[PDB]
């Protein structure tokens, strides 16, 4: 069957990729979260003056 | 034959490579940081007028206009600040299950059980909203659609395929195949070069838009994946499944990072969305509530309650100012 | 998009005329309609307005009571019934469409206008009445308001219009910063409350005409005097 | 307060609200029917007895009542992921051909078509989204079933059958076999009808069943039930 | 009804 | 007679307090939990409001009986009498409207899709409140405050010819508040039950027949409660009109028990129409 050959080739391309350590990925996620923390209005609520959805 | 043996040994090799890559854990690494505290938002606005079940919403890029799709055959465009209705588009097929709003703001797409993705032009000289295109070619229901630019759109269908179209010509420029079950959602990467799709075969796949082939495949869910969303960084994405868990996958590490689940929660996730910083992961549930999770700690940080039926869709503005949640009770709520 | 007016001609004072404007090529019923007059040697002057669905109707004080504005949506027609015409009612009357929603472009299309001859709080000031220019150079036109047009919601309601010789005026800029569709990027608008500027960079022969500034903050809907450019 | 353009936008939004309310009022007066069955059940006949590439909508009127019938036969995808879209449907019309009790599926996998229809009916009837939705069951090809049964016995599909090969007896047995799949007999009602190709009373039968459903809904609304 | 009355 | 006074005052007070408590509870539950989304809820709220207002005048006439006089004046006399005569008709017409609404819902379902809407419910309610003014206003004008043997009376006065207007008002109240309502209630509910007998999911099995019996029993209870509460007072008023009877203790207790029985309809209505339907009891089972 050609479908099996296609999926085996798909796994061939899938396996041939570099992979950084998962600790590095966790550190990168933490770094992005910390860098942009001040710019998140949901994380840190903004004053009613700075809130377009104020009543 | 021996081809399935080769596939099995390739799978074992990939599993061993991922396990070797898994030197540590995100949860244990993030012990150093402090919790975000009790996130508690209020319903600033309540948009009403669909009078039927709401399946999709999408925010504009200006963070003020949003489009909402309901089973009464209506696409309503709302001015969120003033609760005004800008346009009310009557659909040809009322069985709509997805909608998108173009980044430029000129077009709106919607599709459903008719297998056709309709593109409506909002900026017309005639003063009305008219159907500019009807992309056909999918043999199953359309579950999601996202604009790449003013003339390119990616759609996911119930025929286990995704399609990249050219709106002007109306033809599938690219077709993405490889999913076994129905593709239920897709999410575009911030750089727009890649996207990710989750399907009923309990797997997610990373697709290269230009190459038209699958880069990576992520597994771990025990049931259907109903929603998916990229981390703002673009190097990770969260999947919301029907097994009552959310999961975080990293593209480069090629592995699950963290699971967001609680024993008290047993219903499936219908929609997920990150906050602007990526610290908060919002997930809508069948239990009528929307849980806000500490994306780095996995601890639940808040609850958005106020919908009397299933929360079918939710989205966060580009500036991160508000969260809009639609639901089967025919109302949208804006939380801040 | 087409708006054609009829019902002009010569009238003795105290007579009555029905000005009818027929519209085609656009969804007439969803547009608010304005009647705006043009004196034979003076500037524009807002006359009347009827909203979409005829919900709200507004008149100028100088035509209050005498004029009646109405719309017949099934036939796509706009009517202005005028009674007890004075000698100052002689003018060319333009019919203007305008749709109002977030980000819309009101006053975007103007009719041809019909000529009528009678045979017996916000003041918008343009400093200059005539400016001789040559093609190639940038030109600045100034407008001033007796009241700040900057609303509390952040929108400054100033519109710029250009009237070429023998043609109806067309919208150039709406809300003093937004370039109307189909207008070249040479035109630009800027300024702050009570002080506005229109800049025409790399002026061409087509840009020759009379430039008007109008306010949409309230409903006297007052226009500017009119700055004219020559060669 | 509001600027001039703000007030005009508010008026536009009010007109949009008026149009939406009018559309909803018009839509609520419509009967929704979900048409289900197998490939050769006879849906292509029920349609064209009713009305004189995904979902197919059929519109008709009868005795001042407007019906929208939705056929989802084209959908080959997983039914679980889109069936809840029909949760509020007024009724389900299930079609099955009686003359398929002996025929085997097109795949020739030794699977009876009648057993497949019974399995589909069991799945639809005992569904979380359809717990109080009445089912208008249609048993099609009655005369063809007579012709088929005078020669072949019903024991081919039902080996446990202990009755004669009379048409009336076998038709009653098949109707009972289908109706016994109703687990919640106290709430859900199954209406059964026989028609092959020429009966013009099918629309009348659907009208009667829908009238009963509307009466039950009105009783629930009024607080009597 | 009917004691004022 | 101390015992007679205690019994009459206790009767009036208990009827008043039960009616006020039940009607206010019904209104509160509708406003907070149930919400006025359906026509039935709107009708129930209107009935509860009218019943509460009608039973709110019980203390005043109880005091009138106890003191043998009217120690409130003339403006308050008009206000109390008009409220009584007005909320009588409003409650009765709301009952008739609910009966007709149910009859249309069961026997004409297709046209019930056209008529039974919350907007039409509001229009019908406003029509009832307007049509009750035809008796509210002439009573408010004809109400007076007379003197009888040094005692102040809060009665009514009529124009001139013999009386010919007291009897006319009594006849009109009897016809448009007892006869016509009984005809409407009985005809509508009888037709509704006859049609419900033929309905499928009410026949057949044991539980379906149980549901049919429950519905029929509830309808019979409603009609019987209305008839029992309203017939004696109208009949005995007619008896007093045609013939004269001695003023004995039995006569007084019969008068006041009949009046309290007439007001007991306003106390039983919240139980019959609000607390004994599946919507409210479902809301209560979920608390
Ligand atoms: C006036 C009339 C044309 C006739 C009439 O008798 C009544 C009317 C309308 O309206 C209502 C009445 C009620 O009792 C109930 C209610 C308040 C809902 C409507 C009646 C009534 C009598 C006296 C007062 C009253 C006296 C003082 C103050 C306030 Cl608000 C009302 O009202
Ligand atoms: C002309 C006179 C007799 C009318 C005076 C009574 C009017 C003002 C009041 C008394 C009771 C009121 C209504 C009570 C409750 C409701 C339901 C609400 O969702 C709409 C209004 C409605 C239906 C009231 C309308 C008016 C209303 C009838
Ligand atoms: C249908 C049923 C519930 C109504 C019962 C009617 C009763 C309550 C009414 C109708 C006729 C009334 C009585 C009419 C005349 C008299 C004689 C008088 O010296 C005492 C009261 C008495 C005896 C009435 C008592 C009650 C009374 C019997």
């Amino acid at each position: 069957i050609a479908q099996a050959r296609k999926l085996v080739e798909q796994l061939k391309m899938e396996a041939n990729i570099d992979r950084i350590k998962v600790s590095k990925a966790a550190a990168d996620l933490m770094a992005y979260c910390e860098a942009h923390a001040k710019e998140d209005p949901l994380l840190t609520p903004v004053p009613a003056s700075e809130n377009p959805f104020r009543e | 034959d021996q081809l399935r043996q080769e596939a099995e040994q390739l799978k074992n090799q990939i599993r061993d490579a991922r396990k070797a890559c898994a030197d540590a854990t995100l949860s244990q690494i993030t012990n150093n940081i402090d919790p975000v505290g009790r996130i508690q938002m209020r319903t600033r606005r309540t948009l009403r007028g669909h009078l039927a079940k709401i399946y999709a919403m999408h925010w504009g890029t200006d963070s003020r206009l949003l489009v909402s799709a309901s089973q009464d055959g209506k696409l309503i465009i709302w001015d969120s600040y003033t609760t005004n209705k800008v346009h009310a588009i009557p659909l040809r097929s009322s069985w709509v299950m997805t909608c998108a709003y173009a980044p430029s703001g000129n077009y709106v797409a919607c599709g459903g059980l008719d297998n056709i993705c309709s593109i409506y032009n909002l900026k017309t000289r005639e003063g009305n909203v008219r159907v500019s295109r009807e992309l056909a070619g999918h043999t199953g229901y359309l579950s999601c659609c996202r604009f790449l630019d003013d003339n390119q759109i990616v759609t996911s269908s119930g025929d286990t395929t995704c399609a990249l179209w050219d709106i002007e010509t109306g033809q599938q420029t690219t077709t993405f195949t490889g999913h076994t079950g129905d593709v239920m959602s897709l999410s575009l990467a911030p750089d727009t070069r890649l996207f990710v799709s989750g399907a009923c075969d309990a797997s997610a796949k990373l697709w290269d838009v230009r190459e038209g082939m699958c880069r990576q495949t992520f597994t771990g869910h025990e049931s259907d994946i109903n929603a998916i969303c990229f981390f703002p960084n673009g190097n990770a994405f969260a999947t919301g499944s029907d097994d009552a868990t959310c999961r975080l996958f990293d593209l480069r590490a090629d592995q699950e990072l963290m699971t967001y689940s609680h024993d008290n929660i047993i219903c499936g996730i219908t929609s997920v969305s990150f906050s602007k910083s990526g610290r908060l992961l919002l997930a809508g549930y069948d239990d009528f509530n929307c849980n806000v999770w500490d994306a780095l700690k996995a601890d639940r940080a808040g609850v958005l309650a106020g919908h009397d039926n299933r929360v079918s869709c939710l989205g966060v503005t580009d500036d991160g100012m508000a969260v809009a949640t639609g639901s089967w009770d025919s109302f949208l709520k804006i939380w801040n | 998009v087409q708006l054609v007016e009829s019902g002009g001609g010569l009238v003795q004072p105290g007579g009555s005329r029905k000005l009818s404007c027929s519209a085609s090529g656009f969804a007439f019923s969803s547009f608010g309609m304005h009647w705006v007059r043009q004196a034979p040697e003076k500037g524009l002057e807002w006359v009347a307005y009827i909203s979409s669905g005829s919900g709200t109707i507004y008149y100028a004080d100088t035509v209050k009571g005498r004029f009646t504005i109405s719309r017949d949506d099934p036939k796509n027609t706009l009517f202005l019934q005028m009674t007890s015409l004075r000698s100052e009612d002689t003018a060319m009357y333009y019919c203007v469409r305008s749709i109002y929603y977030y980000g819309s472009s009101p006053f975007d299309f103007w009719g041809q206008g019909t000529t009528l001859t009678v045979s017996a709080d916000i003041v918008m000031t343009q400093a200059t009445s005539s400016v001789p220019v040559t093609p190639g150079e940038s030109v600045s036109i100034s407008c001033r308001s007796s009241k700040s047009l900057l609303h509390s919601n952040g929108n400054t309601y100033l519109y710029w219009f250009l009237q070429r010789p023998g043609q109806s005026p067309q919208l150039l800029i709406y809300r003093m910063s937004n370039l109307a569709s189909g207008v070249p990027d040479r035109f630009s608008g800027s300024g702050s409350g009570t002080a506005f500027t229109l800049t025409i960079s790399r002026l061409e022969a087509e840009d020759v005409g009379v430039y008007y500034c109008m306010q949409h903050l309230e409903y006297p809907l007052t226009f500017g005097a009119g700055t004219k450019l020559e060669l | 307060t509001l600027s001039a353009e703000d007030k005009a936008a508010v008026e536009r939004s009010k007109m949009i609200d008026r149009n939406l309310r009018e559309d909803g009022e018009k839509a609520a007066r419509e009967v929704k029917l979900l048409l289900l069955g197998a490939g050769e059940s006879g849906k292509s006949t029920i349609v064209k007895q009713m009305k004189i590439t995904g979902i197919v909508e059929t519109h008709f009127t009868f005795k001042d009542l407007h019906f929208k019938m939705f056929d989802v036969g084209a959908q080959r995808s997983e039914r679980k992921k889109w069936i809840h879209c029909f949760e509020g449907v007024t009724a389900i019309i299930f079609c099955v051909a009686l003359s398929d009790y002996d025929l085997v599926l097109a795949e020739d996998e030794e699977m009876n078509r009648m057993h497949e229809s019974m399995k589909l009916f069991d799945s639809i009837c005992n569904n979380k989204w359809f717990t109080d939705t009445s089912i208008i069951l249609f048993l099609n090809k009655k005369d063809l079933f007579e012709e088929k049964i005078k020669k072949s016995p019903l024991t081919i599909c039902y080996p446990e059958y202990a009755g004669s090969n009379t048409y009336e007896e076998a038709a009653a047995y098949i109707q009972c076999q289908f109706e016994d799949l109703n687990k919640r007999k106290d709430t859900k009602e199954i209406y059964t009808h026989f028609t092959c190709s020429t009966d013009t009373k099918n629309v009348q039968f659907v009208f009667d069943a829908v009238t009963d459903v509307i009466i039950k809904n009105n009783l629930k609304d009024c607080g009597l039930f | 009804y009917x004691g004022f009355x | 007679s101390m015992i007679t006074a205690i019994t009459i005052m206790a009767l009036y007070s208990i009827v008043c307090v039960v009616g006020l408590f039940g009607n206010f509870l019904v209104m509160y539950v509708i406003v907070r939990y149930t919400k006025m989304k359906t026509a039935t809820n709107i009708y129930i709220f209107n009935l509860a409001l009218a019943d509460a207002l009608a039973t709110s005048t019980l203390p005043f006439q109880s005091v009138n009986y106890l003191m043998g006089t009217w120690p409130f004046g003339t403006i308050l006399c008009k206000i109390v009498i008009s409220i009584d005569y007005y909320n009588m008709f409003t409650s009765i017409f709301t009952l008739c409207t609910m009966s007709v609404d149910r009859y249309i819902a069961v026997c004409h379902p297709v046209k019930a899709l056209d008529f039974r809407t919350p907007r039409n419910a509001k229009i019908i309610n406003v029509c009832n409140w307007i049509l009750s003014s035809a008796i509210g206003l002439p009573v408010m004008f004809m109400a007076t405050t007379k003197y009888r043997q040094g005692s102040i009376d809060c009665t009514l006065t009529f124009s001139h010819p013999t009386w010919y207007w007291e009897n006319l008002l009594k006849i009109c109240v009897f016809i448009f508040a007892f006869i016509m309502p009984v005809l409407i209630i009985t005809v509508c509910y009888g037709l509704m039950i006859l049609r419900l007998k033929s309905v499928r999911m009410l026949s057949g099995s044991k539980e379906k027949d149980r549901n049919l019996r429950r519905i029929t029993r509830m309808v019979l209870v409603v009609v019987a409660v209305f008839i029992v509460c309203w017939t004696p007072i109208h009949i005995y008023v007619i008896i007093k009109a045609l013939v004269t009877i001695p003023e004995t203790t039995f006569q007084t207790v019969s008068w006041h028990f009949c009046i309290a029985l007439g007001y007991t309809n306003s106390c039983l209505n919240p139980v019959l129409y609000a607390f004994l339907d599946e919507n409210f009891k479902r809301c209560f089972r979920e608390f």
